[PDB]
């Protein structure tokens, strides 16, 4: 839409904005869905190391 | 008068064509915008319409 000069560089500026944070969001959001799945990864208790129980 | 009634007439009347003349490349993009938008479908069709 930008390519026959047809926005605002300023627009396109918006909307690579949260383009831009928007996935910054999802890092916060995969950041957080590990978050518990690691703690659900706790649940089931892993052996820290390796040998007789 | 008559020798100044059109005289201006035609001047005026290019002003005119010059408006609309733009005014057509106006609308032209204008339209294009439209396209592009519905190209893209950013937009309706019956904008461009």
């Amino acid at each position: 839409l930008l390519g026959t000069q047809y926005i605002s560089k300023q627009e396109y500026d918006q909307a690579l904005a949260d383009a831009q944070q928007a996935n910054a969001a999802v890092t916060a959001a995969k950041a957080a869905v590990e978050t518990a799945r690691i703690n659900l990864a706790y649940t089931k208790v892993t052996s820290p190391i390796s040998g007789r129980i | 008068q008559t020798v100044r009634s059109s005289f201006n007439n035609i001047n005026a009347s290019i002003s005119s064509i010059n408006a609309y003349k733009q005014a057509v490349v106006s609308a032209q993009s204008s339209l294009d915008a439209m396209e592009a938008g519905y190209s893209v479908g950013t937009r309706t069709i019956v904008d461009v319409l």
